[PDB]
């Protein structure tokens, strides 16, 4: 054959540049890049970064041809297309002083669907469930957000009553095994069919909001979390036989709108699903209940709100200084007494964290020799000393773990 | 009939099986993360302008761990919207590459 | 389609949530109502501040009948709009913290028995001395607007809102017209 | 450099359009109603805007709909017919009439405001084609005209029609003047 170029295969064809498979996919940044998080495509390291350009050091971000090749024939495409035309329509309706016929467009438009996009991405269920940890992290964190102009408040109401579709769920299934508490939020862990999927539950308190995010990036990621979480969670409901979607509870709904609303119901077997059976707690006013009232029902528990109104119960919680009642009948306990219990799995002593004593600390359930080295080689040489210079770190978080400890206890 | 179908049904197969796709791994767990943490985990007071004064992302600890005495005293956290719109700029900005440990 | 509920007004006790109606449109709020506002800190626009409708308060409540709406809301939407929206003016002065902090609600009170963001919620759910301290001191919530004016959809979705709150509100402009009450509840889930 | 031909086309229609000298009949568009009083008219017009599509096959199939389970008044809307407009001038029925000053063929119209002045109806000149199109559901009409007021806006219709007369009638009551398109 004829003499061929420098450089024209290889890395260069199976990996396009952004700009590239951008002007060849003849589609606006924004839409690429809410194409490429439906998909989740992401960029890839060639193996020689001057081999895959001609010869350019400059900097770049490869994609897979093969990926953005079969990108180009789905239907998420046209749809967009579609909704822009919808989008020039109405606005020339508006302009054109049409007001019913611009409602009379909007009303008869529906939106696209990303079901199979799910079916492709995780074809199978355990391979949803393993990537949902992103999800819930950031359906929970959503719930809390307050509503402001770069969300609607349907779209926050759509992820609370998600997420607690979820939380009803878990505590009917009781499938929680272990649980912690961080400055960041409160972390959950529930061994769904085995994954052991961790989800962090942040404060309740208001959520501040840096105008410097860009929500749209985080919409369209919230958009393809939240049709996830409501295939998983008909999926489940299905295999376990619960009606879907349960039916919200609007006496509930009016005293405290929290998770003991929005009941569930049809058509033990583990050591964190049988603590507290049986039992009867009171949760006082200063304590969180969103926290706690979680905890006791996958437990299998009683709770009795302060806000019932707004005994018979053999377990109080209270955070006060100092009691004002102390009643014979109720076992008062610190919600650090609760937490140890879950990630230990049994019924530690209350008797040690009896309110206003101490809070132990609560932590996570998850020549010789250098004469030989002389004649090693230049790779070898720096890879000891890489590994050692490493271990070095260890080494040190090894020491710190009992110097401080022992330090500060004889003060 | 909105999301009212199983697509799933009895799937069996898999698709990081593909030779040039990278599987969708988890953050690593957490490990001493707790909001009443030992004393000996707390920063010196000579450390936070330290801590403070490193640029982004060359951090193993995006906060500084702190004694509260009580759940109920626990603030809300002041960073959380920030690390999730970046784990999500990671989870599809971020270069994947396979990598033998 | 919606009907209307005259009620006569009684002795008892009640809390309403006022939020700003912004209207009638070419209207300068006459001292009358300048002063009842800057009373109430409702000047700036979807501010909304607690307070507890009395014999003696009931009267001034006409006095701004068209500038906003009254209510009552539910305890389940007052602990969503406390634990989901609150600043306090707190020293660094000038700087307008949200409430992510129980210790400053223990600094600043601290005789009055509150101790949380959570104790000022059942303060405000069940009447007592603390609400008045709580009340001037809690910086009432500049609610979240509507759409929020510009958009292709936004502007068909604001005129689809102001129709229907001229359909479900109106001002009769008579001196005995009663007082128009609404379910503030799905205003705040607007809202919020 | 370089400016595609039809826009360098274009560009210079409206250079030649300005420089030559036009006769009486030609530019008596152009010295049109003011944007106030147009305004006006505009707001009068809109609450007359004839049935579109959607809403008479609405209407006729909630008609359909009552018949299949078992006496309005007159309909009212504005006339915007050219050839429509045109029958109804001369013989004495229409009440407010509008030209635009932007028809493609210019011949089509020139006649018809000296039509309306000899005829006596009371006439006016609006800036753009596109403004009266899209009040009546269309593309563009290039005339509009009133036949039937409500009662309630017989007065409003009356007023407006008195200050538009003194806003365009006289003002421009001299447009026969010096040929236009004298400009340097």
């Amino acid at each position: 054959m004829r003499i061929k170029k420098k450089n024209t295969r290889g890395n260069a064809r199976n990996f396009i540049t952004r700009s590239q498979a951008v002007r060849k996919l003849q589609v606006s940044l924004a839409d690429f890049r809410r194409l490429c998080i439906f998909k989740g495509i992401y960029p890839r390291e060639p193996r020689n970064k001057k081999k895959a350009n001609k010869g350019s050091t400059a900097p770049t971000t490869f994609y897979y041809a093969k990926d953005i090749q079969y990108l180009m024939h789905e239907p998420v495409l046209a749809k967009f297309r579609e909704h822009k035309t919808f989008a020039r329509k109405l606005t020339r309706a508006l302009g054109r002083g049409e007001v019913s016929s611009a409602k009379r467009l909007e009303e008869n438009r529906d939106s696209y669907t990303l079901d199979h996009i799910i079916k492709e991405r995780y074809p199978s269920f355990p391979d949803a469930i393993r990537d949902i940890d992103d999800a819930l992290n950031m359906l929970f964190l959503f719930s809390n957000l307050p509503s402001t102009n770069q969300v609607s408040s349907k779209i926050i109401n759509d992820a609370q009553k998600i997420c607690n579709q979820w939380l009803a769920y878990v505590a009917k299934e009781r499938l929680v095994r272990k649980v912690f508490v961080s400055i960041k939020g409160v972390y959950y862990q529930a061994n769904i069919k085995g994954e052991e999927v961790r989800w962090l539950v942040p404060f309740k308190f208001p959520e501040n909001i840096p105008s410097d995010v860009d929500f749209r990036i985080m919409l369209t990621f919230l958009e393809f979390y939240s049709t996830l979480l409501h295939f998983v969670l008909y999926k489940l409901y299905t295999d376990s036989g619960l009606i879907y979607p349960p039916k919200l509870d609007l006496k509930k709904d009016k005293i405290i709108s929290g998770l003991s609303s929005y009941i569930l119901e049809s058509r033990y077997d583990s050591p964190v699903a049988s603590l507290f059976s049986a039992f009867v707690f009171y949760v006082s006013r200063e304590v969180p209940i969103d926290i706690l009232e979680f905890l006791i029902l996958s437990c299998g528990g009683n709770v009795i709100s302060e806000a019932a109104m707004d005994s018979k119960v053999t377990h109080q919680i209270v955070d006060r200084p100092v009691l004002k009642n102390k009643v014979a009948g109720r076992t008062y306990i610190q919600p650090q007494w609760i937490f140890d219990c879950i990630n230990k799995g049994e019924l530690v002593p209350a008797n040690k964290y009896l309110p206003g004593e101490a809070l132990p600390p609560h932590l996570s359930p998850w020549e010789e020799k250098k004469l030989k080295m002389i004649m090693m080689s230049n790779k070898q040489k720096k890879l000891y000393k890489k590994m050692k210079y490493s271990n070095a770190k260890k080494e040190e978080q090894a020491e710190n773990l009992k110097k401080k400890k022992k330090q500060i206890a004889k003060q | 009939e909105n999301y009212q179908y199983d697509l799933w049904g009895d799937s069996t197969e898999t698709n990081d099986h593909v030779m040039h796709l990278r599987a969708p791994k988890l953050p690593p767990p957490t490990n001493e993360e707790s909001y009443n943490p030992p004393e000996e985990y707390l920063l010196s007071p000579e450390e936070k302008e330290a801590w403070e004064n490193t640029e982004y992302s060359e951090r193993e600890r995006n906060f500084i761990p702190q004694k509260y005495s009580a759940l109920r005293k626990v603030p809300g956290y002041g960073e959380s919207i920030r690390e999730r719109f970046e784990r999500s700029l990671d989870l599809y900005l971020a270069p994947r590459v396979r990598k033998n440990k | 389609g919606l009907i209307r509920e005259k009620t006569t007004y009684d002795g008892k006790p009640a809390l309403l949530f006022i939020v700003r109606v912004r209207g009638p449109l070419a209207v300068n709020i006459p001292n009358k109502a300048f002063k009842i506002l800057s009373l109430l800190r409702l000047v700036e626009t979807n501010t909304g501040v607690f307070v507890k409708l009395t014999k003696n308060v009931y009267p001034l409540l006409k006095v701004i009948a068209p500038y906003v709406v009254i209510g009552k809301p539910s305890l389940s939407s007052i602990r969503s709009l406390i634990q989901k929206r609150g600043r306090i003016i707190y020293k660094g002065e000038p700087h307008e913290i949200v409430l992510n902090d129980n210790n400053i609600v223990e600094e600043q009170l601290g005789d009055h028995g509150i101790i949380c963001v959570e104790d000022i919620i059942h303060e405000i759910a069940t009447m007592g001395e603390s609400f008045s301290v709580c009340n001037f001191f809690l910086q009432p919530f500049k609610l979240n607007r509507e759409v929020s004016g510009f958009g292709s959809l936004n502007r068909l979705r604001k005129i689809k809102q102001r129709e229907a709150e001229s359909r479900t509100r109106q001002f009769s402009n008579a001196a005995t017209a009663p007082v128009i009450e609404v379910d503030i509840d799905s205003l705040l889930a607007k809202l919020n | 450099v370089k400016w595609p031909e039809y826009v360098r086309v274009q560009r210079q229609k409206k250079i030649l359009s300005i420089r030559l000298k036009v006769p009486p009949t030609i530019a008596q568009f152009q010295y049109t109603l003011d944007r106030n009083t147009a305004a006006e008219t505009f707001k009068l017009f809109n609450k007359y805007r004839p049935e579109t599509a959607a809403e008479k096959k609405e209407r006729l199939t909630k008609e359909a709909a009552a018949v299949a389970e078992g006496a309005s008044p007159k309909p009212y809307a504005v006339k915007y017919g050219l050839n429509h407009v045109v029958a109804l001038i001369e013989n004495k029925k229409a009440k407010l009439v509008l030209i635009a000053n932007d028809v493609d063929p210019i011949e089509l119209v020139v006649f018809l405001p000296a039509l309306c002045k000899k005829m006596g109806v009371p006439y006016a000149i609006v800036k753009g084609k596109a403004r009266l199109g899209t009040l009546v559901n269309q593309k563009t009409s290039a005339v509009a005209a009133l036949t039937e007021v409500r009662a309630e806006d017989e007065a409003a219709l009356a007023k407006l029609v008195s200050t538009i007369d003194a806003n365009f009638a006289d003002k421009y009551d001299e447009v026969k003047k010096h040929w236009g398109g004298g400009i340097l």
